[PDB]
């Protein structure tokens, strides 16, 4: 141990920390509070002096002082300030802020602020900005002009933000006036961000604050000890511009007497003095410090941990930039560069420099290595046709900068240095206009959301730069430049017609402008200006879609087009679409995503516009690009008995030809479904033909209902007899004969034992009953059911299967692959795939109202297949759910914020063989979360505390019994609202969460990234299943799995928007929320991460209604799902509208009304839908097409709370 | 080596550097403090949980130059599977069978016969 | 700083020496009836690199 502990600093610590922690535990078994008090006094002295001595800032050792900080409570009450410095400069943000959060939680205005501020310092030093709202959004904001500038710099703005700080911090004067230093200095701070952001030469001697207040001889204040590195950034940048002020090398060299202040500036600034030094010409020196630099950084990254992924990346950029300079003077005098022209330095400088941090490492990093460059390239002329390369090289580098800050969305640009790559680029055709699209792409994406009036205004600035007179350099680029032209002038012309048709009364419409003339003329009567703007851009679409044809970027082109004209048949309904949906099948014709989704809206304009899709389909018989079309097959796998367009059995039937698999099931629940009809008829018999062996499947499925209980199929078939009579004796006939077989039979296909048995002492007794084929019917059923329930497998082996029993596959019969794991994207499925091999048989049986059977299952590589068998009901909806998963999880996907915030969902495979009986997969990695907070709270109370005094001191009394819920409902008030929930939760413990969260967590970080994880994937199925209008009964309706932290969303049975609806229980909640998901952490309000997420998933979802209608419902959604507890257009004209922008309490009474307006206290339930408290109520205000925070924050609001508050059933467990 | 390493890494850029770092590979091994010491002394024994050092140590048994470090690392393994083996005998702890540090064999035992 | 921990930790170790459990082994009871014989171990300046007879 002593032998390693110097060897690594990372045991050391560990060691250190566990060994202090133990003492400390052992210690108090003899001292008294008086003695450990004391010590901890001294020790809080010793880590204060520690923190604010020391120079260095090492990693493992500052780690050890927070974690031994966060053992203790007591220990919990260091100087925040120096915590805050010490892991903002040693790397050790998360464990700052688990020591600060828990300390401000221990502390229970005080000016606890101050805590608050630099903990929100931590929080944009890793560059997160939800939770710094959700602090200012509190009482702990003094100036909200910080929450203003903080919204601002959420759509990365930075002058706007700029100006905030500053006029905070230049006036002192407000309602309350005179704000905290603190709150000062981190507007200071931000405005420091900023000018770093709007890195401009001028901008970052804004960044040089000309130390304000007059502040080695500035290095003194604390406050320029943080300015320093901007200083020092702002003066080299303006150094290496060309600057000789020398001011910044007189500080260097005071600085250099002083080992302290040197030995820091090697510490934490080796690079710059290097590139200082090259602009000195100190070659000799500068490779000394970059290797220094190399060797520090090196040795830094060593010591930080892997899962600090963004710390990782911060030390990847630091290495890079050491990189850059370090082999910039590998080469300085090394070959010869005063006339030889090596291409070398040609060579070196492509790939716009060896992938210029595309995408990621922040604009700090891009215009590090952008200035890099452009000064190495510099000093390469100045120590040496060529000059033209060199310029083509800056050029590279600075149009990298351009489209890198428009991928990143950045509008703070330097508009003015993008004019002055124009005036520099005039000089030859081809870069002009290469820098003509960088201005539109930028102009494209500055619309944002006021887009209509701001291109209304500008169009571009004049689009293109009104460069029609060069088109393509007069048409001497590749097809691809003028097709990107075509391509700009579309969309900038789709974009002023819409924005001209969604808002007829535009600001800048009515401005008189050379702008509405030239926008006249591209179309005086306004429906002919925008039929001519529509027109010209979808000419414009045709020639770059036709140009893209000519040669990926064409299937963009086809995704363009094919996107502008259905908005114009979604704008035209309440010919034209053949040729573009034609360019989508092109594009469907190349295996892509993007091309994929949009196959149900293929279907629906198919369908809709039968009288030119027929005749186009000809050549659509097999235009799968390799393999896909999986995902929707059951979609067509029952429009196949439907008189149905021929081509596409054609190629559902090569699928199922090549695949037999996969469509089996679907086949198998499709296969219950003229002059044109037999044609359907003919093509269902020819596939069935093409079934393979389907005697072992229909033994195995008459195993599984075997397996189920005879006592369940005789009552739903005394349901469905009893719907029935209410034509009659001939669906009667079907289903008594069914019911014959069923029960009547004295043998069943596969022995069990209570089935086996049931079948010989009831079937012929019921048929005795009823040779008929109501009050007779019950009387029999409660005789039924009251013989025995218990229902025994013939043992843990399957004797109702013989291959389960025995016979072992065989290559003779085709072997069943595990369902649900055989999609195709247009790739050739795997045959080495995991099949249903051999046998892992236990019956494992759960009690519930269906008694699912979780069935055990061995596969073909030897792996356990988990499966869970449901009764009675059309799971293919369930199958519809999933689909929509993946669809939804493709579309965050393709949004960048999704992508770049890393959001999916997880989901599972739902199989059901039939109506009465189906398969779900089982995943035996997650776990419910009641069992999962009962173990951590202590089992003595678990069981007292939950048994005694859970649901009846809170839900019953209050409530009264059954029935009474009812009448108190009628009763509920908003003063026994709040009084019965607060009863509610001062019922039950908190924090449980916690509890769970820190028993699998081992270090503060890692925890905190399990929290993160864990609140964003419970964000994620709130929307999703809310959206989808799905409930969750109660707790146990989510499953969790410990391997990730992640939750999923159970027990999905409730229709679409339909909790309350066909239920006389009220089910009006908006997502499972409970007083524990307030528990995750806290010190936050509900109204950051999972904020940030939901406005990110709106706006992603601002464009799916184009879509979800194409694919919710394509046959009838789902027949009688709605009417056996009703028309699939209201469901659809509901999803549109909360789509399109929702009042959530509007969509509640529209729920109630339909189909429990009839109940008492309708009138109620719609009251207190919209809310029992005004600010509940307020929601008025807000309507239908409302902005997506003002949506989620409402829906959090006024859906969420006061239902919970007041109404609930004890089912719900309101206290969870 | 390292010269060269981080030489060849900035050469590259960002594009493909980004690639060195899913589930999160983070499972926190073992819900329990299950393995302990109580260290000696002369005045009182705190006692000490073993388990968060298994993982670390393990990169450390596994990846590491300066051979000296690398074995005095794997001696240190050593010792502290051979007292934990041990500890289970002691008092057998409860379960299915007899898991009485079973994630943490699932953990262990494979990179350790790897090395 | 670099080193105070390790150090510290150090110190802490190697003070445990008069300890009379210090120098006992934790578990008198061998784990079964098995014969216990000294090892020893040998290193070198030789590694597995282009090894022939």
């Amino acid at each position: 141990l002593q032998a390693v502990a110097q060897r690594d600093p990372i045991i050391a610590k560990q060691l250190f920390s566990s060994l202090f922690s133990g003492i400390l535990k052992e210690m108090d078994k003899f001292k008294t509070l008086s003695e450990k008090n004391n010590i901890t006094q001294k020790l809080l002295q010793d880590f204060n002096r520690f923190l604010n001595t020391t120079f260095s800032f090492f990693p493992p050792f500052v780690s050890c002082i927070q974690d031994i900080s966060c053992q203790h409570a007591a220990l919990l009450s260091l100087d925040p300030a120096a915590v805050s410095a010490g892991c903002l400069a040693s790397l050790q943000q998360p464990v700052g802020i688990r020591l600060l959060e828990e300390a401000l939680l221990r502390l229970l205005l005080p000016p606890d602020v101050l805590r608050w501020v630099e903990l929100a310092k931590l929080y944009r030093s890793i560059g997160e900005y939800d939770v710094l709202r959700g602090i200012f959004t509190s009482e702990i904001g003094t100036k909200q002009i910080t929450q203003s500038a903080l919204l601002a710099e959420a759509r990365s703005d930075y002058s706007e933000a700029a100006k905030q700080y500053d006029e905070a911090l230049n006036k002192q004067d407000w309602v309350d006036g005179e704000p905290t230093e603190a709150e000062k200095d981190f507007w200071e701070l931000a405005s420091l961000d900023c000018y770093n952001h709007l890195a401009e030469w001028k901008s970052l001697e804004y960044c040089s604050t000309a130390s304000i207040d007059s502040e080695k001889i500035w290095s003194e204040p604390f406050y320029q000890e943080t300015y320093l590195p901007y200083m020092i950034r702002s003066k080299l940048k303006l150094l290496l511009q060309g600057e000789a002020d020398q001011s910044l090398l007189t500080f260097i060299d005071k600085a250099m007497h002083g080992e302290l202040q040197k030995a820091i500036l090697e510490l934490h600034y080796s690079q710059e003095l290097s590139l200082l030094y090259l602009l000195q010409d100190d070659v000799d020196r500068a490779k000394y410090y970059i290797q220094n630099g190399i060797q520090s950084f090196m040795q830094n990254y060593s010591s930080i941990d892997v899962l600090l992924h963004q710390s990782r990346l911060t030390k990847l950029q630091s290495v890079q930039a050491l990189t850059e300079i370090q082999e910039f003077i590998s080469f300085i005098s090394k070959q010869g560069n005063l006339s030889s022209q090596v291409p070398l330095k040609r060579l070196l400088n492509t790939w716009t420099n060896r992938y210029p941090d595309a995408k990621m490492d922040p604009m700090n990093i891009w215009d590090d290595i952008i200035t890099n460059r452009c000064f190495f390239l510099s000093k390469i002329e100045e120590k040496l046709d060529i000059s033209s390369l060199i310029r083509s090289c800056k050029f590279s580098m600075k149009m990298k900068m351009i489209d890198s800050a428009r991928k990143q969305n950045n509008f703070s640009l330097a508009m003015k240095l993008l004019k002055e790559l124009h005036k520099e680029s005039k000089t030859r055709d081809d870069w002009l206009v290469s820098w003509v699209q960088s201005y539109c792409r930028l102009s494209h994406c500055r619309s944002r959301s006021q887009g209509c009036s701001e291109q209304v205004l500008t169009v571009l600035k004049t689009v293109s730069l009104l460069d029609e007179n060069n088109v393509s350099s007069y048409l001497s680029k590749n097809i691809l430049a003028f097709r990107d032209q075509n391509i700009l002038l579309g969309t900038t012309y789709r974009i002023i017609a819409n924005a001209l048709s969604s808002e007829p009364a535009c600001l800048a419409e009515i401005e008189e402008d050379k702008a509405r003339r030239i926008l006249e003329l591209s179309g005086e009567d306004s429906e002919k200006v925008i039929a001519g703007l529509y027109q010209r851009a979808f000419q414009h679409l045709s020639e770059a879609v036709q140009a893209a044809e000519e040669e990926a970027g064409v299937i963009d082109a086809y995704m363009t087009l094919a996107d502008f004209c259905d908005q114009q048949l979604r704008k035209e309904e309440e010919a034209y679409p053949a040729l573009v949906v034609e360019k989508m099948l092109k594009a469907l014709k190349l295996n892509s995503n993007e091309a994929r989704l949009k196959f149900p809206r293929l279907l629906q304009i198919i369908e809709r516009y039968p009288e030119e899709t027929l005749s186009l389909m000809t050549k659509e018989i097999s235009s799968v690009p390799c393999w896909q079309f999986i995902s929707w097959i059951s979609h067509m796998v029952a429009l196949l008995d439907k008189d149905q367009a021929v081509a596409v059995q054609h190629s559902v039937e090569e699928i199922t030809d090549n695949y037999p698999q996969a469509i089996v099931y679907p086949f198998i629940i499709s296969s219950e479904s003229t002059s044109t009809g037999h044609k359907n008829k003919e093509f269902v018999a020819r596939i069935k033909s093409k079934l393979d062996q389907g005697g072992v499947i229909q033994d195995f499925i008459n195993a599984l209902d075997q397996l189920s209980n005879p006592e369940l199929l005789f009552k739903d078939w005394s349901n469905d007899v009893r719907a029935e009579l209410a034509v009659n004796k001939k669906n009667i006939e079907k289903m008594y004969e069914r019911m014959y077989a069923a029960l009547g039979d004295p043998k069943a296909p596969g022995l069990g034992a209570f089935r086996r048995k049931f079948i010989q002492t009831f079937g012929k007794e019921f048929d005795k009953h009823f040779g008929k084929g109501s009050d007779f019917n019950d009387i029999t059923n409660m005789l039924l059911l009251k013989m025995n329930k218990d229902s025994k497998p013939p043992g843990n082996l399957k004797e109702c299967s013989p291959w389960m029993s025995d016979f072992k596959v065989e290559f003779l019969r085709n072997e069943l692959e595990i369902p649900g794991q055989y999609d195709g994207r247009g790739k050739p499925l795997p045959e080495y795939h995991v099949r249903i091999a051999g046998f892992d048989e236990r019956v494992t049986v759960m009690a519930s109202l269906r008694r699912p059977k979780r069935i055990i299952i061995r596969g073909h590589d030897e792996r356990e297949h988990p499966f869970l068998v449901k009764g009675g009901e059309d799971l293919r909806q369930d199958q519809r759910v999933e689909q929509l998963f993946q669809v939804m999880n493709g579309i965050l996907a393709q949004d960048s914020a999704c992508s770049q915030r890393a959001l999916q969902l997880r989901t599972y495979s739902v199989v059901p063989m039939t109506s009465r009986l189906g398969l779900i997969e089982w995943l035996e990695n997650t776990v419910t979360l009641k069992d999962l907070l009962l173990n951590t709270m202590s089992q003595e109370e678990k069981a007292a505390y939950l048994s005694d005094p859970r649901a009846p001191p809170c839900e019953y009394k209050d409530w009264l019994d059954v029935g009474a819920y009812m009448l108190m409902y009628k009763g509920a008030n908003r003063t026994e609202t709040v009084t019965s929930f607060r009863k509610r939760e001062s019922k039950v413990p908190a924090d449980l969460l916690k509890r769970a969260f820190v028993r699998m967590s081992t270090s503060p970080e890692a925890f905190l990234a399990l929290r993160s994880h864990f609140a964003s994937s419970h964000a994620l199925i709130c929307i999703s299943h809310w959206i989808l209008g799905i409930g969750d009964r109660h707790l146990n309706n989510f499953m969790v799995a410990m391997e990730t932290g992640g939750v999923i969303g159970i027990d999905f049975g409730h229709a679409f928007g339909s909790a309350t609806q066909f239920l006389p229980v009220p089910e009006l909640m908006p997502f499972r929320l409970t007083r524990q998901f307030i528990n995750l952490m806290l010190p936050m309000k509900e109204t950051g991460l999972m904020y940030s997420i939901m406005v990110h998933a709106l706006r992603a979802f601002r464009s799916d209604p184009g879509l979800l209608t194409n694919t919710m419902d394509v046959f009838v959604k789902e027949p009688s799902f709605d009417w056996k507890n009703w028309y699939p257009r209201q469901k659809i004209c509901y999803a549109k509208r909360k789509l399109a922008g929702a009042n959530p309490a509007v969509i509640t009474c529209d729920e109630l009304l339909l189909g429990h307006e009839k109940a008492p206290a309708f009138r109620d339930y719609v009251a207190v839908a919209r809310g029992s408290k005004d600010h509940n109520i307020r929601a008025q205000e807000p309507e239908s097409g409302l902005s997506e925070e003002t949506q989620v924050k409402c829906l959090m609001d006024q859906a969420t709370d006061p239902n919970i508050l007041g109404r609930t059933w004890e089912g719900w467990e309101p206290w969870m | 080596i390292r010269i060269r390493v981080v030489q060849m890494l900035g050469s590259l850029g960002g594009q493909i550097n980004k690639n060195l770092l899913m589930m999160k590979s983070y499972v926190a091994w073992d819900r329990e403090k299950r393995l302990s010491f109580a260290v000696p002394f002369r005045e009182m024994k705190p006692v000490i949980f073993l388990d968060v050092f298994l993982p670390r140590v393990t990169e450390l048994a596994l990846t590491a130059s300066d051979r000296q470090t690398k074995v005095a690392a794997c001696e240190l393994l050593h010792s502290m599977v051979m007292f934990m083996l041990g500890k289970a005998t002691q008092m057998p702890e409860g379960g299915q069978g007899a898991p009485p540090m079973y994630q943490l064999y699932k953990r262990t035992f494979p990179v350790l016969l790897r090395l | 700083e670099v080193h105070f921990l390790s150090l510290a930790t150090n110190f802490l170790l190697e003070m445990t020496s008069m300890s009379p459990d210090y120098p006992n082994p934790m578990f008198e009871h061998p784990l079964s009836e098995c014969e216990f014989q000294e090892y020893t171990i040998d290193s070198d300046w030789r590694f597995r690199s282009t090894v022939l007879t």
